[PDB]
Parts: structure tokens; sequence; C-alpha cells
RNA sequence: GCUUGUGGCAGUCAAGCGAGCGACAUUGCUAUCAUACCGAAGCAGAAUUCGGUAAGCGUCUAAUACCUACUGAU
RNA sequence: AGAACUGGCGAUGCGGGAUGAACCGAACGUAGAGUUAAGGUGCCGGAAUACACGCUCAUCAGACAAAAGGUGUUAGUUCAUCUAGACAGCCGGACGGUGGCCAUGGAAGUCGGAAUCCGCUAAGGAGUGUGUAACAACUCACCGGCCGAAUGAACUA
């Protein structure tokens, strides 16, 4: 005895198991021998409303994702287990989100179409801000002064006890006000962003980071040939 | 089901150095050393290669193997403390009678002063124990930053800071008036 | 509630009596252990049958405990108006009264009070919470009109509530005849 | 007294700085002092303790079946 | 190997045992008084309610739940 | 409680049970040797602080109030998956009609009433919770990324 037992919530969803696993398994080989081509995009993280919108203007070229090591067993990890000629090539390329794309499309149009898109998301950590954020000396805004203060409504006082707690923010409260003592500078230009940082921008809503998915390899159903590139 | 054996690893950089002998471990750094018993604990050190510490018991159940996971931790945070340090961000705060923070040296023994707290006239004072340190903190309005190398003394002293000050016989969704640790963290800004 | 409260309470008295009357001629000391667990459970089910008034009881006492200490023989000033045209403020500045002044229609909820002295004689204010039917607007008109108080009515010239001039002129004239 | 202030109060000021914290600890050594009160309160407190923690183990299985029967429907 | 707090029962539940039974809920009319130390409660203060430790001390006021032993002296 | 049953007691010593008539042993003359029953082999008290397998930290353990509870402890049964990545842990996704339809001063998932669907994603409840006057904001349960093997649920001892 002595083990802690499970926290258990009585949702109206439940597990979905290996079924979906098998059933994605078998589509991908279902589907490789119907579309022209066959891409992996290494997209690391896409919102879905984007990933939504990208299907809808890209619904003739139907995606599909799954777990890493299921669609490289569904691809082949080797040439014993392609499922046709030189396909395990690009399972062995992918080493994030697998992002397999099949398409009709030539190599011309898909690169464009990757090359000409580009969507706006949120600075993740590792990487370098890029803008310059300073909090007033007073009163804190929903957006953080970045718009004129006249239309920005301040930040609800619920929400706080986080910033005390969390972000080790100087924030308190004055007659229901979010207020800090000095003009905190979360992040500057060129400056590492940290967690913490990315989840205060992520509150702020500066989305001002661009973002636009990459595709790793290529493999064409009738030429039996696989190629990798650069592009974004 | 009584394990054969059951073990933890201890790194410890080439920063810091310890000697292992009866269970009154010794530990070194740049920060100074720190000593801590463990007789009490019935554990086995053995060291690989001067870098990697091996700690093991044999044939013990769980209760005395849950032990063995507790030295590890405790000789981790020794060593941390060693090297980076803890700082620890302590608040208090007011809203009709400013309290009064106090550092005295009364007989020698340093010990920390509370004054003022909802207007009242006694007066708090709390010892300072050994390897803390107390200075108030720049730019920040009612804030006194407790500095030291063991983690369980200076957290004890925040404890005893925060506590003693206990709002009595009154309101506490109301009466907001006392001392709370804010943030803990390390001495070293990395 | 009140009712069934006294009828619980009558009937436990009854039973209790009851079974004092009964008890005196049991045998053994089960039979009479049996009546003390009769009587018992009695109470407790007439208890257990008040479950519902007992919560709204206890519900209406945490509120009513708060609810304002205003005396309508004495002389004192009602404000009144559409809901937060800035009547608010007026509270806030006339007396130590804490109220806030969101630009949103029901700023405030219920019948703040607040008092000063003029010339050394008490004085009481109460801020209307607002007027349009609703409980509130129901409240508002029962203190307006049974209070022995005049009632300083609000508008705006500005655009502040969003609500022109001709719809607080209408609910002047709506509610005019009573005060 | 004049109306709900502490809400007011708590909205214009908060609770205390450590109050999340401290309802977060309480809540979680609800496990051991359930486990602690189990093993301790002779007499009569025992037995209402064990009445009580069987009925809540007996409503709480009530709601599982009964979560799980309309579930799938 | 006595005693302590939830009135019997008609149906509904019925976890489990195994032909038939049966827990927990539910409709039916029907071993601290005060002082001392803590926790919760619409606990603003005062005052007060419930819960725990506590038998130290009290119980209009804070409250009014024929031989051995014996103190003494050789 | 109605009886029949065969034994102890009455007229019964002795050994063990800390001392008993309902228990166990037991064919009662005076002495010596040796072996036993129950009962014991830490001292009082004659005899191993004997061997070996496990169980218990118990604020009167130990020498009929009980049906259950305890994040006490040590063993098994039935369902679960698992190198297509076990459990846990850190990050991300967590949609679109839609602010569904009524309830209205204001409530959009969370103040109430009933529906609770398709479209799509590896994954989205007309929302399991926190919270705002109302939106917002955080979170699960549902998945993905990292991490590298047994773990999750109820039962029997």
């Amino acid at each position: 005895r002595s083990k802690r037992s499970k926290l258990v919530t009585l949702a109206q969803t439940d597990k979905k198991g290996r079924e979906n696993k098998e059933r994605i398994f078998d589509e991908v080989r279902e589907a490789l021998d119907t579309y022209r081509y066959v891409w992996v995009l290494h997209l690391d993280d896409v919102r879905t409303p984007v990933l939504q919108e990208i299907r809808t203007s890209w619904a003739g070229s139907k995606l599909i994702m799954g777990k890493r090591k299921v669609l490289q067993k569904a691809l082949g990890e080797k040439r014993e287990e392609e499922y046709k000629e030189n396909l395990y090539q690009l399972s062995k390329l992918c080493s994030g989100v697998t992002g397999l794309l099949f398409t009709d499309e030539d190599v011309n149009t898909v690169k464009e179409y990757f090359k000409s898109y580009v969507r706006s998301d949120y600075s993740r950590p590792n990487t370098k801000a890029p803008l310059t954020f300073t909090i007033p000396e007073g009163i804190v805004y929903s957006r953080g002064g970045q718009i004129p203060a006249e239309e920005d409504v301040p930040m609800i006082h619920s929400l706080e006890p986080t910033m005390r707690n969390k972000f080790e923010i100087p924030t308190k409260i004055k007659a229901g006000k979010i207020t800090i003592d000095s003009p905190y500078l979360v992040c500057t230009e060129g400056e590492k962003l940290d967690v913490r940082q990315a989840l205060i921008l992520k509150q702020f809503g500066i989305a001002a980071s661009e973002f636009k998915v990459k595709v790793s390899a290529y493999y064409d159903n009738d030429s039996s040939t696989v190629e990798s590139t650069n592009i974004n | 089901m009584k394990y054969i054996q059951t073990e933890q690893q201890i790194e410890v950089p080439e920063g810091v150095t310890v000697s292992i002998k009866s269970r009154i471990v010794k530990v070194v750094g740049p920060r100074g050393t720190l000593t801590k018993n463990l007789k009490h604990i019935d554990v086995t050190f053995t060291k690989v290669n001067n870098q990697l510490i091996k700690v093991a018991v044999h044939n013990g159940g769980r209760k005395h193997v849950a032990a063995l996971r507790t030295v590890k931790s405790l000789v981790d945070n020794m060593i941390t403390g060693v090297t980076k340090g803890y700082k620890y961000k302590m608040r208090y705060v007011y809203a009709h009678f400013p309290i009064n923070v106090n550092i005295v040296e009364k007989d020698g023994a340093k010990f920390i002063e509370v004054r003022n707290f909802l207007g009242d006239k006694k007066i708090r004072n709390v010892p300072v124990r050994d390897g803390v340190t107390i200075e108030f903190s720049t730019n920040v309005k009612d804030e006194i930053v407790l500095s030291g190398n063991s983690v369980e003394d200076v957290s004890q002293n925040a404890a005893d800071l925060q506590q003693i000050c206990r709002v009595r016989n009154k309101d506490i969704r109301k009466f907001l008036d006392g001392i709370y640790v804010s943030h803990k963290g390390f001495i070293t800004e990395d | 509630s009140l009712a069934a409260i006294s009828r619980a309470k009558s009937l436990v008295e009854q039973v209790a009596r009851d079974y004092v009357r009964l008890l005196k001629f049991g045998q053994s000391l089960f039979q009479c252990k049996q009546l003390k667990r009769a009587a018992l459970g009695r109470m407790a089910t007439i208890v257990k049958k008040l479950r519902d008034p007992l919560a709204y009881l206890e519900q209406v006492r945490q509120h009513i405990g708060r609810l304002p200490s205003i005396d309508p023989n004495t002389r004192t000033l009602l404000i009144c108006g559409y809901p937060n045209v800035g009547k608010s403020s007026f509270l806030r500045c006339i007396t130590k009264s804490d109220v806030d002044v969101q630009p949103y229609a029901f700023t405030t909820k219920s019948l703040y009070v607040g008092h000063f002295d003029y010339k050394y004689l008490r004085f009481q204010a109460i801020d209307t919470p607002g007027i349009l039917m609703n409980n509130i607007e129901m409240q508002s008109i029962y203190a307006i009109a049974h209070l022995r108080s005049c009632v300083l009515y609000f508008m705006d010239l500005s655009e502040q509530c969003g609500f022109t001039i001709e719809a607080q002129v209408k609910l002047f004239h709506s509610i005019k005849p009573l005060f | 007294p004049q109306n709900d202030y502490i809400e007011r109060h708590i909205k214009q000021h908060g609770k205390r700085l450590d109050h999340e914290e401290r309802k977060r600890k309480r809540e979680a050594r609800e496990s051991h002092k359930i486990s602690e009160r189990a093993q301790k309160l002779t007499g009569w407190k025992g037995k209402q303790f064990a009445k009580k923690r069987y009925a809540e183990k007996v409503s709480m299985r009530k709601k599982i079946k009964a979560h799980e029967q309309s579930k799938v429907k």
C-alpha cells in the first residue's frame, strides 16, 4: 500500500487506444499508392486553426499525421520493410513531428506553396525576442502598453496571483488594479526567451514572431526517388 | 519484496569535492563547507570515478529503501547549495501600520526584529541561524533577502520569520498584514 | 419555512411528551431501549424533513446580516437614475462609501448607503442601483416610495452610459407619478 | 456591514500573498490526514468517521456507475 | 467476554453471496459548563456557533457539568 | 425450551492450567532405579536466549461489539497495455457553425432550462474545473513532442 491513487474526473471523452494507431497505419499504406507524391513536414507546432486553413487551402493534397514510430513503421524503417522502393528514406530523415503530407502536385508546386505561405506565431522558448516590450511604471494592461493605453483595458485582477507567484515580477494590487513599482523589461531584441518569458508574452498576446512550416524530405510514387530540401 | 540491492547515483561537479567515511559527511566548495550526520540512516557509500558517488542498500525493504533516495536528495541539495547557494526573497506587506524590520546583535547573537505589526507594541525577535545573511533588497520596497548556504537552516529561518507574525483572532480573509515567502532561488544569477 | 420550523418543533414536543408518557409501561431493558430509539428516530426524521428550509434559513441569514441599516424616519436623500449614469461617482465623493464607477450599466447591485453631517445634523444617502421589470428595479421603486426622503434624479448631457436623453426623459415621465 | 465588501475587499486587495500556496498544501495534505484519522480517533468518533467514509465511497461508486451507464448513450 | 446516536415496514434501489437473500440512500402520516491553546464558518470589530487538546482549578458570577489505616508524639 | 445420549461430579486423591468440580492427563500401599501424558524449556521455575522458512511498530499488539476504512505491511486472482515506446514527469496542440436554442437588466462552457450534430485533426465535452458583472485568462480528458519498462483498476490471503 501507500501508493497514491490517480486523480480521476468524469470527463465526456474516453481514450482511443491502439485502434486509432492501427487505423492510421493502415491508412498510410492505403493512401501511399493513391497520391503521386508524398512529403513529410517538420512542423514543430501549428495552431489548429492554422492547420485547418492549410488543409482547406490544400485539401486536394490530403495531410496525414500521427506518432513518429507508427508512421515510420507504416512507411518502413528499412528497405526490407518499405512499402515502396526508396520510401523508407524519408522515414529515417524525419526527426520531429511527422507531418506526412500526401500530394498529387509536383515538387515545384509544393515548394512554391511552402515558400509563399507564412503566418504569425508566439515566440517559443530558446528563441530570440523579435521585438522590445517594456511594461509601464504603473498600472499594467492586457497588451502591456504596446498599444495606446486609452483603449487597452487594465489586466483582470483575478490573474494577479499567478503573476505574483509564478512569473516573479513585482506585481501588486492597488484598488483592484495590478501595478508594478518599476518598468520591468521582460524581454528585449536579441535576448533568449525563457519559458516564463514565453508564457508572459503569450498572456499579453504579443505574437510578433513569424512562423512558416518546412518540408524535410520528398518522395515520388512513380519515380522511386527521395530528395530533401531546406526550404521553409 | 526484500529487494536484493537498490541504489542511487550522486553526481558531483569538479567545482566541489567531498570525503566520505562514517556517516558524518564532509562537503567543501567555493562557498564554504557543510556537514551532516546520517548515522541513523544506515546506508553505505561507494565512489567509482571521483565524480559519481554510489549509495546502496542491501536486503532493505520499501520503508528502508525510502531513506536511500532521501540521502541522495540531501547530498544533491547540499552540493547545489555549496556551489550555487540559495537566496530567498522574503516580502512583508501592510495597509495602515508601517511594519518596521530591524537587525540587532543583542548579547552578540544576531536577531531580526519585527515591530508595528497592526499597531502591536510587542517586540518580536527571531534568532538568525548560522550561515544565514540578511540584507534589504534594492529598488524593492519592504523586502528582506535571506541568503545562506545550508538549505535547511535558511528555509527554517524564513519559515520562522513568516510564521511568528501570525494574525491572531482576526479576519484572515481581510487582514493581509504579515510576512510571506515571495520567491525561492539561488544566490548565483544563472 | 417559518411555519414548517414551528410545526416541526411542535411535533417534536408532542412526540417527546407521548414517549415519556408511553415509556413508563415498558418491561424489559431492550423494550425501553427500543422506545428510546423510537423517540430519537422520530425526532431525527422530523429534523431531516427540514433539510431544505434549514439551508434556505442559513442562506437568508448569511445575507440579511450584511444589509444596510437605514432609518426611513430620519431626514435622508435618495439618488436615482439610469444604471451608473455617474451617480456612483457622486456617492463615492459625497460620502466615505466606496463604490466603483465602471462604465457598464449595473455598476452597483445594491442600495449603497453613506452618512454625512450638515449643520451638525445627521443625514444619510442611498445610491439606487438602477432603473430601466426586475427585482432590483422593484427594490429601487420601494426605496424611493416608502422612504421619507427626497429623490435626486440623474441624467447625462454627454454620451456616458451610451443612452440618449430621450430615454432618460421617458423613464422619468413613466416613474414621475409616484415621486 | 454595508454590502458584500469582503468580496469587494478581496477584489481590491486580494487574499493573503501565500493564500493559494496555503490552500494547495492543505488540500494535498488531506490525503495523508484521512489515513491518519483512519488510524486514530478512537471511540464513537471512529465509528462516525468510518460511517462517513463508507457513505462517501458508496456515493462515489454510484456516481461512477451512473456516469459509465450514461457515457455509452 | 453486559452497556452508549439516528421510530417498524410496503415498493423502488442492490454493491455482493447463491435455489433465495442482502449493505448504504430514499417516497410514504410519523464521555469538559467556564478559564487555557488551536481549526472552520459572511470570521469587518465586538459578540457568538461548530470542531479538537485539556480533569490543572472552580462549577447572581468568567461559569454556576473487635483489628489495620489516619494527622501527632516517644 | 420437550426430551433420549454417553461420560465428570456425589463417595476422588495426584500432576499441568498463576489458586477452581464442569479443562487435559491420570489403575492411589511403604522405598530405590529408568521412561512418559498433559504442561513446558528468558529468571522467579526443573529444561536450548535450539535449527530453519515469513509475518508485526502496534500511545494496554501479543502470549463480542466486525459490515467496513487506513497513501499500514507482506503474498496471489481477474481485467489492462507494453521498444508501433509500459506508468509517471516537462512542453505543445486543445478547432470550426458558436456568443448553438430558450432563460435577460448583464452571463458567450462553467447563473439556470432542456437538446449534447455534423465538418475536420494524431487530438477538441454545445465543456471536468479555477475565475471575470459579462468576454478574457489558466487547466483536464483527448492527443502529439521529450524519456526509456513495467506499470494501471477491482478483488482473494
